[PDB]
């Protein structure tokens, strides 16, 4: 359902976080502590230093496999997102062509050297 | 002294990053292991504005 991006992932420097809700979608770089494995239903704990935030209509809508490709790039403090979903007959990356059109551009203006997945358990 | 600033730091910044982490500094050869002392510098002085 989402990511989480950081040069330590370890809540002692800033680490943002992310969640495809069927409601929403959540983004807020806090210094978040997390758990040996994070999923969502409580994902995190003890949220600290929340300093930026963003809440709009979640990313992902809907016999063929959704394919949902994604460009994560942050320059000059500005992360940018691209957003793309496709469906895929029924593995292997569809060898074709297409694009990407963009989604948002936030500033949330930290340093991302790792990211991890967040998963759901089944 | 309700403003402080940095004046250590392993590398510069970039440009529209805001440096926040509360690490100690190591300036020396020799490491600091979260204990003030020699060539344990605390990121952070303040100001005297008078
Ligand atoms: C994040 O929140 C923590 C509180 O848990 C802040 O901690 C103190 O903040 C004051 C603010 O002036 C500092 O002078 C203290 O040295 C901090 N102490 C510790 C143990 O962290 C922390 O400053 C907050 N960070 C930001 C960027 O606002
Ligand atoms: C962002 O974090 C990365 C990861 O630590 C930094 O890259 C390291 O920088 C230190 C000096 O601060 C070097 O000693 C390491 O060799 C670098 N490589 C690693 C470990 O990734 C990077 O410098 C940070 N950003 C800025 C602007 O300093």
């Amino acid at each position: 359902r989402g990511w989480i991006f950081g040069t330590t992932l370890d809540s002692k420097t800033q680490s943002l976080l992310i969640v495809n809700n069927a409601t929403n979608v959540v983004i807020k770089v806090c210094e978040f502590q997390f758990c040996n494995d994070p999923f969502l239903d409580r994902v995190y704990s003890s949220a600290n230093n929340c300093t930026f935030e963003y809440v709009s209509q979640p990313f992902l809508m809907d016999n063929f496999k959704n394919l949902r490709e994604f460009v994560f790039k942050n320059i000059d403090g500005y992360f940018k997102i691209y957003s793309k979903h496709t469906p895929i007959i029924v593995e292997d990356l569809p060898q074709g062509f297409s694009a990407l059109e963009p989604l948002v551009d936030l500033p949330i203006g930290i340093n991302i050297t790792r990211f991890q997945t967040l998963l759901a358990l089944h | 002294y309700n403003y402080l600033y940095r004046l250590f730091r392993k590398s510069n910044l970039k440009p529209f990053e805001r440096d926040i982490s509360t690490e100690i500094y190591q300036a020396g050869n020799k490491p600091c292991n979260g204990v003030a002392g020699f060539n344990c510098y605390f990121p952070l002085r303040s100001y005297s504005f008078r």
